RNA sequence: GUGAAGAGACAUAGAGGGUGUAGCAUAAGUGGGAGCUUCGGCGCCAGUGAAAUACCACUACCUUUAUAGUUUCUUUACUU
RNA sequence: UGUCAGGUGGGGAGUUUGGCUGGGGCGGCACAUCUGUUAAACGAUAACGCAGAUGUCCUAAGGGGGACUCAUGGAGAACAGAAAUCUCCAGUAGAACAAAAGGGUAAAAGUCCCCUUGAUUUUGAUUUUCAGUGUGAAUACAAACCAUGAAAGUGUGGCC
RNA sequence: GCCCGGAUAGCUCAGAAGGUAGAGCAGGGGAUUGAAAAUCCCCGUGUCCUUGGUUCGAUUCCGAGUCCGGGCACCA
């Protein structure tokens, strides 16, 4: 699916708190950081004799993954998140259009 | 030390400007520039940003100005030291490649009115390009006598494809303690682009046209 | 534990190293830039091009080494 | 020789190695879903019954307003021919609407042209499977903020 | 999910830093010989995987994006 790039929409803002222009970039997940509570709980447990003291998923059936759009405002540059249905291809901008050959 | 070597910042200037043997001595007004060496010198994959930041104290290597104003600005320009130009006159300049190079290399400063910022960068653009001397934002209701300071105050900050900048910092006409001051401002705008300036109090010389081996940091 | 001699540098160095094309001519780039110099000469000026040259400086890219600094080390000797 | 780290290691140690199913196994999916029928004129309803679909595609094929009529047939126009483009007459849909099948639609929900982001925000109520639990989808408002049109209105994604 | 390598005429394989688009496989004709082969000569064949970009100019270089073929990682 293709999307327009910039688009008007509601932002919470608190200034503001109305319709305004936005940028559009794609959301990517952050690096695991190595000092969260679950990682520390995992590494403490997994050290001694036993080997893999938890489940390892490898029955991955479905192919795709949902596309998410990071919207960034123009004035105060606050940010929002709007999800999108599952699709294989995704061009964020912007090969219009065409129609009327 | 003492906010980037304040002891030998003005004695550096005092020994250069008022000297014929050390500083040659040209008839036009001798302008001064800086140089600094950071540890942040990477060619980069993203390519360089280039943001033309202004300075309140005036940079200004301004010898000649070739404007493009009409109606209001032709009356104002002819009274001042500058000289006016028409829209049809631009077509005569472009008709041969030689006269475009005269306007590119020497005539550095520019003034273009609100209606004449919709025909300019087509013909000059490719031939000019590397110099980067394009017009300044001006309307019909400006003073022109005052507008000479606005072009003079503004300066380019383009960094691409080489590990150096050279921003001007006053001249013979300006005051002693301004030049430098300006030194605080000039380095601060490099810190705006980069992350690590290396390291607030860094390196300098003073290169005023014939700035000799006086060699700084 | 105790002794000897070959190698990668980081200071920190300027001698240079640059020949497609058009351009007097072997243009790595970037700025200031209309005179330095007793005269000499070379630039501004003019001109060829994507880019202008002297006179001053800063940064790269390559060779050089003669610094007693880091150690990847690498080679042998001495008995407890 | 001691402590820690990287490889090798069925030589040895521990444990698992789906389900439905005209016996099991081999096939198949009837194991989450959807259309028509079997289904006996409210709803409900079985079999490895019958004919078939889904793990997507779309900034337009979403939203609003304005123009205009499609299948096919007949009669005519140089090259032009059963089939190119042009014009008139008849034309209840016999066309088209992203795909399976059924329903629905004609000054349109089809075809073409102009402007845009209701595929937006804050939370609850409610139908369907139903233990009247969840999941998915769908419907009707409140307070906002916008789009479009002269307006009435319509719009909280794809005609269902 | 990581950090690497390769793509070129119908087929197959060079290319190589600075300025080109090429040997072969063939395919088409000439020259030679009493002919039939082998050898000298002259042709036709390109989005250089794909896009914007980068560039005085570039398939290269330079940095993006997708298509082909190989490695060290694995708590929903
Ligand atoms: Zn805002």
């Amino acid at each position: 699916v293709n999307v327009p790039k910039t688009r008007k929409t509601y932002c919470k803002g608190k200034e503001c708190r109305k319709h305004a222009q936005h940028k559009v970039t794609q959301y990517k997940a952050g690096k695991a950081s190595l000092y969260a509570q679950g990682k520390r709980r995992y590494d403490r447990k997994q050290s001694g004799f036993g080997g893999q003291t938890k489940q390892i998923f490898h029955k991955k059936a479905k192919t795709t993954k949902k596309v998410v759009l990071r919207l960034e405002c123009m004035s105060c540059k606050t940010k929002t998140q709007l999800a999108l249905k599952r699709c294989k291809h995704f061009e964020l901008g912007g090969e219009k259009k065409q129609k009327g050959q | 030390m003492s906010k980037i070597t304040s002891s030998h910042v003005r004695d550096n200037v005092k020994e250069l400007l008022k000297y014929s043997n050390e500083t040659k001595k040209r008839n036009f007004l001798e302008t001064v520039e800086l140089q600094v060496g950071l540890k942040n010198y990477d060619p980069q994959r993203d390519k360089r940003f280039s943001g033309t930041l202004k300075l309140p104290v005036c940079p200004r290597p301004n010898l000649s100005i070739c404007i493009f104003g009409d109606a209001f600005d032709v009356d104002r320009a002819k009274s001042c030291g500058v000289d006016a130009m028409s829209v049809e006159d631009l077509k005569k300049l472009n008709k041969n490649k030689k006269l475009i190079k005269k306007l590119a290399k020497k005539y550095s400063a520019f003034v273009a009115s609100e209606v004449l910022i919709k025909q300019v960068p087509r013909l000059l653009g490719p031939q000019l390009s590397k110099a980067g001397k394009f017009p300044t934002p001006v309307s019909h209701n400006d003073d022109l006598y005052q507008k000479v300071n606005d072009v003079k105050s503004t300066i380019k900050f383009q960094l691409k494809k080489v590990l150096c900048l050279a921003v001007a910092v006053g001249n013979v006409e300006m005051d002693e303690d301004t030049l430098v001051n300006q030194i605080l401002m000039s380095v601060n705008f490099l810190v705006s682009l980069l992350k690590k300036n290396w390291q607030n109090v860094g390196s300098l010389v003073i290169k005023s046209t014939m700035g000799p081996a006086y060699r700084l940091y």
